[PDB]
């Protein structure tokens, strides 16, 4: 009686209930658009204000919890994609639960104290919750689980100077320069490098998946360092469709993306 | 060879043994489907093409005992309404592609010994064949199946439906509603959580 | 009865149907160099002309039918590059049929309108026209089909900024210049992949043609982005002499283009 | 195959010789521990996988003559007390 087997592939489920919550709620903001909550609203926005202890404190939790979410999926990421399991069983999946709710929370807070719905629902840290937190409630409603776009979170790291510069860590202009360009090149590495690993492992779904190539996370994110350096050794190299299409978007954004960052690495070098 | 047996449009019974086998092209039976027997057993078949019993309809009995099969396509065996006896024993089939069985509706005779049958989900539909048509009671002695990680103790034929249970069976429209209202309902309460905890905030405050 | 079959390469037929064009013209013009025609000249002056309501339409016209026949070509990039197949049957090449002989209306026009007939005849888009429209007509009235250089219609999507400049979408020279510098490195990405496709699978000649490799036009555009960005992976590569020599010739050709371009997008960058 | 001499469970001896054997799947020997002569010479094997003998438990006189063996694994014999010759 006790089996594990893949079944039939949910992942387009897992992707509809991101779709059908952005998209939807994206038609609804522009539909009302079309058509003491100030008081509540100054209370949301000093709730989360970065002057204030509360924010301070709620930021770095979050941050906290975004790292814990990306080595949750740094560990998960050495099984099989999709893949059953019990939730009252395994209490990872407890952890990951109570992290996304809070994330939920975070972000509703974040939605009350927000004068511009519409822009507010395109920044980058509302559509990563999008594309987050409902795969999670999908996963332990089914009973199953999807590995999915859980390395979005990473993006989450650019923050990380910020949570920095109210902790008297750092002072001058340059460092502060110094530590966000890293961040933001580590985090763009690591969820291109979870990109090309989802679709690398995958494999093609018009050809019933049977272009799936057994690379590791860390094999992929040693084949971005590699190609984005202009080396391209070979040895290890995207084989799908979809996979070398990506590689091809990433070439060309990576190459523009330093294109435009020159100047600032300019100014970090000085005279 | 394609039409290898042309001529002989009348044959009943045709029996290819110890000969050693490895290479059938496909439609190489042309006017070869009035046998009823048809005995292939003892060769090296590995792989089988995709409507190569097609042109066959008479056939009852058919024998893939001692072979090299890995993997039987449905596609290839196709729909024989008057076949009764099925063999393929001794062989190296892992799993059955589900549906197979449902093709053809005379199956009464199955001989799966010797074959290295991992137990799993993909076997719920050969056990539940089972359920319908039970195997002789020696003969579920011997059709064992291999457990994946520990002992391979366990009789094929002693699966049940608690075993099934395991396996997600297509969802209906029930759960395909509640899997596309999980996200915006769950945002919805969230946002209407943190609106009356700041109202009531607010209204503690006020007073 | 009903069967295809490669047979002997006619490929030499159609491409002399445009080199005896295009040659021998420009040997007549020459010749005739050594050796009301004003009012009509005026006239299809004004015809073509950019400021009139006519030469608008009529330049949206032609860029619409060169990218229905770039999709066309799109599509039958996937079948063998020489084929048997009957005019009446098919409906596709005369759609493909409509719009050369579009072009070739077009291309009348514009050499009645020409001050100096020899510089218009050495202009790309007439040689567009003499390596494009003459095969079609061969391959309908030899009831065959070779592929060609069809794709060298993607040459044309250098005009596509233009094409939004007089519909109002486009004021400002920065966006103009971005727009057309896009379009030039799009269109000359497309056209290097499309001779690096037939070069690949057509086959060495002088080898009788033993030397063809099964690659499609996308892993062409693959190979084609990799090479530029001096990745080179090595997974894909030319593998025919003349295959070699042509991706020899684009490296060079890129890394000089590369090299003029440069103050261009130093100044698109800007201070 | 897995459990190929499945219903033999009282068999003391077995004898395989000069049958080019090849390939021998683990825990083929499913209920064959009281056996204890065991004879695979004159065969083609070259690896054993580790657990093969472990259901065999009253094995006195094991036999792997006239093979291609080149590694022999510990995990693949085990540990077998009634084991006399080899
Ligand atoms: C406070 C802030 C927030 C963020 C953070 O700190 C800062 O929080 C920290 C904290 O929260 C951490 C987590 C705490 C809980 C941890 C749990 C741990 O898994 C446990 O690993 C154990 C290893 O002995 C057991 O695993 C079983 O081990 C057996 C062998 O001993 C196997 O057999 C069996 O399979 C395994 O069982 C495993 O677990 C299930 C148990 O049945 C299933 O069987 C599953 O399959 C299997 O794999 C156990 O059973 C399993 O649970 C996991 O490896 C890492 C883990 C998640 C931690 C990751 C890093 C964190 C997030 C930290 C993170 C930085
Ligand atoms: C208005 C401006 C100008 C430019 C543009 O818009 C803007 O114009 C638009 C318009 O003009 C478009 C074209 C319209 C006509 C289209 C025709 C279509 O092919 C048709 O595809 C059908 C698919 O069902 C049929 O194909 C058959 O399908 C069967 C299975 O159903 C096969 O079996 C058989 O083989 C096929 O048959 C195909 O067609 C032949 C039929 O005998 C041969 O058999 C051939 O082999 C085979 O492949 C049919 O038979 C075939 O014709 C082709 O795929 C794309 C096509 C050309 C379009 C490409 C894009 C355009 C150019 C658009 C373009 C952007
Ligand atoms: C295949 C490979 C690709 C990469 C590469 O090699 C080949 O390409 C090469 C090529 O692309 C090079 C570039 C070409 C263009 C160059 C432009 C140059 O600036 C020039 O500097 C001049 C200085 O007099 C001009 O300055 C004007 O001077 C006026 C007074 O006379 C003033 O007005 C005002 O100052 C300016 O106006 C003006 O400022 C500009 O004309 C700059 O100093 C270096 C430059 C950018 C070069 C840097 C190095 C390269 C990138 C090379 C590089 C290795
Ligand atoms: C410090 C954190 C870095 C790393 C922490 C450790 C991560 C890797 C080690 C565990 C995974 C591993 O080796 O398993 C398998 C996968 O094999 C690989 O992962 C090999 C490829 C490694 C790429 C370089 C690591 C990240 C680069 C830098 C990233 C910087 C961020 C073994 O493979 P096999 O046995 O060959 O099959
Ligand atoms: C957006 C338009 C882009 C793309 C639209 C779709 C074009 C490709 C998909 C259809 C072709 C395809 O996969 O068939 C076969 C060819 O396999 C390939 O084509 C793989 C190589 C893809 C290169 C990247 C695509 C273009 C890059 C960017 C170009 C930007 C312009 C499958 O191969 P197989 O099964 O491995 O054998
Ligand atoms: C590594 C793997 C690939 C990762 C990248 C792949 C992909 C990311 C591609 C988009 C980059 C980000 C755009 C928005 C943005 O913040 O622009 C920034 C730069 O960016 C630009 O200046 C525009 C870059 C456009 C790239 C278009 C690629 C189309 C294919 C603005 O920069 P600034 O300093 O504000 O000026
Ligand atoms: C061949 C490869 C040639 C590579 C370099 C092309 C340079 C084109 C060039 O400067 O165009 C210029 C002249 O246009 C010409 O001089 C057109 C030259 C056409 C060559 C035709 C060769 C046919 C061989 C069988 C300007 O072209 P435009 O249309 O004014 O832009
Ligand atoms: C991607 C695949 C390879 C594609 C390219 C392959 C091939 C195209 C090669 C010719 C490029 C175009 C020449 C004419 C022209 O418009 O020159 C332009 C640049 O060009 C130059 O400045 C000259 C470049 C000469 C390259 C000579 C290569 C010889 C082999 C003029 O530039 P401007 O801004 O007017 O100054
Ligand atoms: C920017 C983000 C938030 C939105 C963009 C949508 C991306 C992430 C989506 C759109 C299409 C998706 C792919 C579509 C099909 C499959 C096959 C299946 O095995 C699951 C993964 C995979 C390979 C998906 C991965 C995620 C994917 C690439
Ligand atoms: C710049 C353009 C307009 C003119 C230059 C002529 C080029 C495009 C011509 C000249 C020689 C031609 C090649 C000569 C021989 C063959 C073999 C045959 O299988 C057809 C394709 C192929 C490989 C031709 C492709 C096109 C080709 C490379
Ligand atoms: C099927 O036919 C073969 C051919 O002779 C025969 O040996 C076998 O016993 C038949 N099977 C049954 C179940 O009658
Ligand atoms: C071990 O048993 C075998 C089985 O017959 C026998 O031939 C052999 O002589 C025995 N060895 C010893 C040392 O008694
Ligand atoms: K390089
Ligand atoms: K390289
Ligand atoms: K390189």
């Amino acid at each position: 009686v006790p089996c594990d087997s893949r079944g039939q592939r949910m992942w387009w489920a897992f992707l509809a209930s991101s779709m059908v919550t952005f998209f939807g709620g994206l038609f609804i903001i522009l539909l009302w658009r079309t058509l003491w909550m100030t008081s509540v609203k100054d209370w949301a926005g000093v709730m989360i204000s970065a002057q204030t202890l509360t924010g301070r404190v709620l930021v770095v939790l979050v941050f906290a919890l975004s790292i814990g979410a990306l080595v949750i999926y740094f560990i998960d990421s050495s099984n099989p994609i999709e893949s059953c399991q019990n939730f009252y069983k395994d209490f990872t999946l407890q952890i990951d639960m109570a992290f996304n709710v809070f994330f939920l929370l975070y972000f509703g807070l974040r939605f009350i104290a927000a004068n511009d719905k519409l822009w507010f629902w395109l920044e980058v840290n509302s559509v990563v919750d999008f594309f987050t937190v409902p795969p999670v409630f999908v996963s332990v409603y089914l009973n199953r689980s999807w590995l999915g776009l859980r390395f979005l979170r990473a993006l989450r790291l650019i923050q990380f100077s910020e949570i920095l510069q109210f902790l008297n860590i750092l002072k001058t202009s340059n460092s502060i320069k110094l530590v966000n360009l890293l961040s933001i090149f580590i985090s763009t590495w690591l969820t291109a490098a979870g990109f090309i690993h989802l679709v690398e492992n995958s494999g093609d779904p018009w050809e019933n998946f049977q272009n799936n190539q057994a690379l590791t996370y860390w094999e992929c994110v040693y084949l971005l360092m590699v190609t984005m350096s202009t080396v391209g050794y070979g040895d290890v190299y995207a084989k799908t469709t979809l996979g070398r299409l990506f590689m091809v978007f990433f070439i060309l954004g990576g190459l523009a993306m330093f294109a435009s960052y020159v100047p600032e690495i300019i100014e970090l070098i000085g005279n | 060879p394609p039409g290898a047996f042309a001529g002989a449009g009348a044959l009943q019974r045709l029996d290819l043994r110890e000969n050693g086998l490895h290479s059938v092209h496909v439609r190489a039976f042309w006017g070869l489907g009035a046998l009823q027997l048809l005995d292939l057993s003892a060769n090296q078949l590995e792989a089988l093409a995709p409507g190569t019993f097609a042109p066959l309809r008479a056939l009852r009995n058919l024998s893939l005992a001692g072979n090299r099969l890995a993997r039987l396509e449905p596609a290839a065996l196709g729909a024989l309404p008057l076949l009764r006896s099925l063999s393929l024993q001794d062989n190296e089939l892992a799993a059955l592609a589900p549906g197979l069985l449902g093709r053809l509706p005379a199956l009464d005779a199955l001989h799966l010994r010797g074959n290295p049958w991992g137990c799993g989900c993909a076997l719920r539909p050969l056990c539940a064949w089972l359920r319908r048509h039970p195997l002789p009671a020696s003969e579920a002695e011997t059709v064992l199946c291999v457990w994946p990680g520990r002992l391979t103790l366990s009789p094929l034929t002693a699966f049940s439906d608690a075993a099934f249970s395991h396996c997600a069976q297509p969802l209906a429209l029930r759960d395909l509603a509640v899997v596309y209202t999980l996200g915006p309902a769950s945002f919805l309460v969230s946002l209407a959580s943190c609106l009356a905890l700041g109202s009531g905030l607010t209204a503690c405050r006020a007073r």
